[PDB]
């Protein structure tokens, strides 16, 4: 019997939307459909929110969140302002019932419909 | 001094472009919202100088200390339309409206030298960011109230 990390996830949930680009183009030029989904979630903080320096400063907050329902890489997540890239130190527990990513924000406005 | 601040100028009024969109270089500002295409001046090149007038007044009567210099001032611009900002600008930079606009702007100003669509490391992300290249000509200047000679007395010597 695997064990199942999912009931030890429900009390700290919260609502979030999960959502994922499907591009699509035609003589190359970009378009972008959306799927956005109310899943269920947890959020901490990854790494600590710096600010990089460069020509200009910038910064992306980072979040990690874990849920029950699959979590691919070119989803984004929102779950205040500002939708977080799935992009690193991710793992699927899937088998234990869970699975976890951390977050970029990405500095552009969240993607409503398009 | 105040050459960064005016190829900025020549850049606002350029493009027709905002006042709070365009900072300078590398100071501290916050570039949120990536999409919100900024431009910045980049003025770390190292800035030469070519040579080192002095003229002088007579009636009302100072002098000039002239020190003409250029540097290659980087154009980065930022932004989902970087792209255009940087081609419309790469591209305008020889028109009447930029020869035209940079009447007192004590500040020549070159052809646009090379591009680049080098982007920044965004933190598991690309930010769109292209540099524009243009050697920059100037010349700073101070005043000073030196004195003038009137006359110059003096006696001579023989064998």
């Amino acid at each position: 019997m695997l064990p199942n990390m999912r009931s030890a996830l429900k009390m700290f949930e919260q609502s979030v939307l999960l959502k994922s680009v499907e591009t699509i183009r035609v003589d190359f030029v970009d378009d972008i459909i959306i799927t956005a989904t109310p899943i269920r979630a947890v959020v901490q903080v990854a790494d600590k929110k710096k600010l990089n320096l460069d020509s200009l400063d910038w910064s992306k907050q980072y979040i990690w969140v874990h849920s029950g329902s699959k979590m691919e890489i070119g989803q984004f997540i929102e779950w205040h302002g500002k939708d977080f890239k799935l992009v690193a130190a991710g793992d699927d527990y899937s088998d234990y019932g869970y699975n976890a990513w951390y977050g970029e924000e990405t500095l552009k406005p969240v993607l409503v419909s398009s | 001094s105040q050459s960064i601040i005016n190829v900025a100028r020549y850049i606002r009024d350029l493009l027709d472009y905002d006042e709070n969109l365009i900072q300078f270089d590398r100071k501290n500002t916050q570039q949120s919202d990536t999409v919100t295409g900024y431009i910045v001046v980049n003025g770390s090149g190292v800035q030469n100088v070519l040579s080192h007038g002095s003229s002088y007044d007579g009636d009302a009567e100072i002098m000039e200390y002239s020190k003409s210099e250029s540097r290659l001032i980087t154009l980065e611009f930022y932004g989902s339309d970087a792209y255009e900002n940087a081609e419309l600008f790469s591209l305008l930079n020889q028109s009447q409206k930029a020869k035209e606009v940079s009447r007192g702007l004590g500040l020549t100003i070159y052809n646009v030298s090379q591009a680049t669509d080098v982007k920044q490391l965004l933190g598991y992300q690309y930010g769109n960011r292209v540099h524009v290249d243009f050697n920059i000509q100037y010349c700073p200047s101070v005043y000073v109230e030196t004195l003038r000679v009137d006359a110059s007395e003096f006696e001579i010597l023989v064998d």
